[PDB]
């Protein structure tokens, strides 16, 4: 593969200059080792100081894994590049990934070290490994190959993984393979028994065409809008019917033909919260048309391709989390409920972290691209600690929620 | 002839599109020009520059400066111009150590690398862009026109690719000598060590035979400092270090660059001097730039600035770092959103010193604040000592318990330990996750109107208690927390309270304890003295009885 394929900036647009964060002295260790390493194996190259521009780098650790593993955050960079329609006008997104009952992720990013880089593009891959206190002038590197995470690695490469995989893809043509920048999503309509040898079976048919052991194996039989739900009771408080009326007030947002007259008068006059009221029948029935009317689907959502993708994300207390994905206010493409995330019953930005990156794994799976994140946490907290606890080799966008949603309890 | 080995050219570029300077030299007198030319003749022999023919056509004026006793004429080539069209590039010295940060070192030599900045040439393709020119005694003969085959000195690339290039020369020295340390600091480089003053000594001799082969000659800096050295404002002693001396002045009338040269110094200061406040110094500047102005101090920044002279009484001084000792940061609450905070090892003896400021906002809290100020720390921490401390906070575990576990955010403090040290922070009031039983229930409201600022605010109650007050010159939402202040008046020590404002919800449930609005802060002190309180939250204009009856009642 000698024949590099010219890339370019994006019209009036200069490379990344984007600063180091600090890292701590065994990230940094373990970075040095890796790059001495892919500076002997010639996949980067020391540069000097007339390249002024910087993506930043840290280090992590994947799924299951004690092995440090090198991530450059490329999102700078990956705006800036040009636009890819690779050998076509875009490969339209597999509809059917989401539908298959087990999907194996396999990091495939290793591939791309075999194919070299622009050379006029290098020098805006460049990068500095930082030092402890400034004691020594950072350790700065670009690369001379396809770097993972960069945007143009998966387009560039395409064609040569077109090839690798078809011998595969007529052998099993119901088997969906789905390429999203480092990760190759391969997902089978057969229970998980034979879905391993499948993958082990694509694992060393790569591995004869030039691997990591790894997979992380998903089940998108799942993924809907979850209903929004109604209390069932047999006795109610005037409290009760307060907040029945209020998530009723926002579903009608949603929702066509909600209607509270019927059980806002019910609270007629100026009640104790906590005295009983018996339902009317005309409340029953109101309170049953509405359960009716959120039984349905809501109207007229759809995806556009052309529009970001939104998701919010809501702290309900003793390790759940509740989630949306959007376009349009009121128009959920998706939503979601998580729990008991592992390795962190303490530690609620550990568990940010990791429901940030299953919903962006959901999110590649339905649409092929990842969602702009609402986080709700104060940007210096996150800052300082999301990358302690990140194992993907793709990073989102995100901004921060700084007043509390009154939308929390309705997800609740 | 001993060959050396040349020093590798950086490759340099204008900015795309943009071409050399071409800027008119201007007329000199006779005598600088006699001057000018003794010196370039001198510099032209040593290599540093060539004369050129007449197609170059780029230009930089040059100039002729004296000093006062030094009665010589010094060169001057300003290349301003050549700058502005000069490429960007890596800028390798922008952070400096921190002293807290570096461990101790027996022994250190200066050595002077200021000539062996000459041996580094300058890109051939980019010469032709440092020309200037010599004017003629009269104008009567052609000026004479040189370019620089060296880095000149004030040219935007200089400083970034000697060190640069001095840094490639070190690599392999500082990595086959792993008990040494070396760093470039202008002109001089210092190399440190702890080993015995014989293999020190040797080791330095070795680093001028490695020099040499690039053919660079390095004695040791002339007129040596004894210790301590004065390096980016610090005092660098063998075991200790401090800043250099903070001097503040006697003034009767301070203007607001007076303060503003005050702060620095106590910004300068408060990284080894704990304690420092700069607030109510600080405030006295925000809505001004005209530097001259004289304000009086207020008595609450002579107070300030008089504790600010105790703190600087006596010199303290930092330790410097032992890796093989824990890292400890230690946090205490100010007042007026400010923290101060120590790094230590062990007890009495600081790595560093410092202070953190509440960011702006409209309301706040202490754990919030708390929270912020270690995130700061965490971070410094990580620069300086690539590893974060452990802290010492004095908030109760039980607090910190309570906080995140019911804290809409998600949030998190790295390990850490309660230090019972006054003032605790704390939680000043919690809300009911369930409504009350036996606790009277309030249904409040309030509305104004916008075109005559006349607003009502008030409740009613399941027991019939109701108020309903007038106001002047309000909004609708200062009515709606108006009506839920005048709820917490008028109830008990339980309360169930129920508003229709969202924005109301939105305030409280950030769980202030303190506002820059002084209505939310008498909602605060009431909520203080309560035992417990439920806010319930309903849609306005649906018909919710209790929220309809008070709704007439404010809407006029
Ligand atoms: C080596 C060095 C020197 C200086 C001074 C500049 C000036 N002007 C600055 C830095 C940043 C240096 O760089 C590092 N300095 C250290 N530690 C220091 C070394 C100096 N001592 C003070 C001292 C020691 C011995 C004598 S003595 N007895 O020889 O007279 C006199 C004074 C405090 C700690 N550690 C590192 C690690 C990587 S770089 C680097
Ligand atoms: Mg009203």
């Amino acid at each position: 593969p000698i024949e590099t394929v010219p890339v370019k900036l994006k019209p009036g647009m200069d490379g990344p200059k984007v600063k180091q964060w600090p890292l701590t002295e065994e990230k940094i260790k373990a970075l040095v080792e890796i790059c001495t390493e892919m500076e002997k194996e010639g996949k980067i190259s020391k540069i000097g100081p007339e390249n002024p521009y910087n993506t930043p780098v840290f280090a992590i650790k994947k799924k299951d894994s004690t092995k440090w593993r090198k991530l450059v955050d490329f999102r700078e960079l990956n705006k800036r590049t040009q636009d890819f329609w690779e050998v076509q006008l875009g490969i339209p997104h597999p509809a059917g990934l989401k539908k298959k009952k087990s999907v194996t992720v396999l990091d495939v990013g290793d591939a791309y070290f075999s194919v070299p880089l622009d050379e006029d593009f290098r020098k805006y891959t460049a990068f500095t490994i930082p030092s402890i206190n400034n004691e020594t002038p950072g350790i700065r590197y670009q690369y001379n190959v396809l770097p993972q995470g960069w945007k143009g690695s998966p387009a560039i490469f395409q064609s040569s993984m077109t090839k690798i995989l078809e011998p595969f893809k007529k052998q099993n043509p119901d088997i969906v393979i789905y390429q999203y920048m480092d990760d190759l999503y391969v997902g089978s309509d057969l229970e998980i028994g034979q879905h391993r040898t499948k993958i082990e079976e694509l694992r060393q048919h790569l591995l004869r065409w030039g691997f990591l052991w790894m997979g992380y194996e998903l089940h998108p039989d799942k993924w809907t809008v979850q209903p929004i739900v109604l209390p069932e009771k047999d006795s109610w408080t005037v409290n009760d019917i307060q907040k029945l009326v209020g998530k009723l007030n926002w579903a009608s947002q949603i929702y066509p033909g909600i209607k509270v007259r019927q059980l806002s008068k019910l609270l007629r006059g100026t009640k104790a919260l906590t005295e009983v009221i018996p339902l009317t029948e005309e409340a029953e029935l109101e309170l049953a048309e509405n359960r009716e009317i959120l039984k349905e689907p809501v109207h007229g959502v759809y995806y556009d391709p052309s529009k970001d993708l939104i998701a919010e994300i809501q702290k309900q207390g003793q390790g759940q989390w509740t989630y949306q994905i959007y376009q349009e206010p009121f128009k959920n493409l998706k939503t979601g409920k998580y729990a008991r995330m592992r390795g962190a019953h303490t530690n609620d930005v550990k568990q940010l972290t990791e429901a940030v990156q299953k919903i962006t794994t959901e999110s590649i799976v339905i649409w092929g691209k990842t969602p702009k994140f609402k986080l709700p946490i104060q940007k210096e907290t996150w800052e300082t600690w999301w990358t302690e606890y990140w194992q993907a080799t793709w990073i989102p966008e995100w901004e921060f929620v700084n007043t509390p949603p009154l939308v929390k309890l309705w997800y609740q | 002839m001993v060959p050396i080995s040349p020093i590798e050219t950086v490759p340099v570029k204008l900015k795309p599109g943009m071409d050399g300077p071409k800027v008119k030299q201007w007329p000199l007198t006779e005598e600088k020009i006699k001057a000018l030319v003794e010196i370039c003749t001198e510099m032209e022999k040593e290599g540093k520059i060539s004369k050129i023919g007449p197609e170059n056509p780029y230009n930089t004026p040059v100039f002729a400066i004296k000093k006062k006793d030094s009665t010589k004429w010094r060169k001057l080539v300003d290349f301003r111009e050549l700058n502005k069209r000069t490429q960007d590039f890596w800028e390798v010295q922008l952070g400096i150590p921190h002293p807290a940060g570096l461990k101790k070192k027996k022994s250190v030599t200066v050595l002077d690398v200021g000539d062996a900045y000459f041996s580094v040439p300058l890109d051939e393709d980019f010469r032709k862009y440092t020309a200037f020119t010599i004017p003629s005694i009269n104008n009567e003969t052609p000026g004479i026109r040189y370019q620089y085959n060296v880095l000149p000195q004030g040219w935007k690339g200089s400083p970034a690719i000697f060190q640069s290039s001095m840094t490639k020369i070190l690599e392999p020295f500082a990595a086959q000598n792993p008990d040494i340390v070396i760093i470039q600091y202008m002109d001089d480089l210092y190399v440190g060590s702890d080993l015995e003053i014989g293999q020190h000594r040797t080791k330095i001799e070795e680093l001028r035979q490695h020099l040499l082969r690039w053919g660079l000659t390095t004695p040791d800096k002339k007129h040596q400092k004894e210790p301590p050295f004065l390096w980016m404002g610090y005092e660098l002693h063998p075991d200790k270090w401090t800043v250099q001396p903070i001097v503040l002045p006697e003034k009767d009338s301070w203007t607001v660059n007076d303060i503003q040269k005050l702060v620095g110094k106590l910004n300068w200061a408060s990284q080894i001097y704990p304690g420092i406040k700069v607030r109510q110094l600080s405030k006295l500047l925000r809505g001004t730039k005209a530097l001259t102005e004289v304000i009086p101090l207020t008595e609450e920044a002579e107070l300030e600035l008089a504790e600010n002279r105790e703190i600087l009484k006596e010199p303290v001084h930092g330790v410097y770092y032992d890796p093989s000792k824990d890292l400890i940061a230690e946090i205490q609450k100010q007042g007026q959103g400010q923290w101060t905070y120590q790094i230590y090892q062990e007890p009495f003896k600081n790595l560093k010193t410092g202070k953190y400021a509440r960011m702006r906002g409209a309301h706040t809290n202490d754990v919030k604040q708390l929270t912020e100020a270690v995130q700061k720390i965490t971070t410094e921490s990580i620069v300086i000592w690539g590893k974060t401390p452990k802290f010492k906070l004095p908030i109760q575990k039980e607090t910190w318990e309570t906080w995140w576990t019911e804290y809409w955010q998600a949030t998190w403090i790295p390990e850490w330990e309660f230090v019972n040290t006054p003032p605790l922070v704390k939680l000043w009031y919690q809300l009911e996750k369930e409504p009350i039983v036996g606790a009277e229930t309030f249904y409040v409201d309030g509305a104004a109107n916008r075109e005559t600022k006349l607003g009502k605010a008030g409740y009613v109650t399941n027991k019939g208690r109701q108020k309903v007050v007038p106001l002047t010159n309000t909004t609708n939402q200062k009515t709606e927390l108006q009506a839920i202040y005048l709820a917490l008046q008028d109830s008990g020590l339980e309360v169930n309270i129920v508003t229709d404002s969202q924005y109301a919800l939105g305030i409280i449930q950030a769980q202030p304890d303190k506002s820059e609005s002084e209505l939310v802060n008498q909602i605060i002190e009431q909520l203080i003295k309560k035992e417990k309180v439920y806010l319930a939250w309903v849609p306005a204009h649906k018909g919710i009885g209790g929220n309809e009856q008070v709704d007439k009642l404010v809407s006029a």
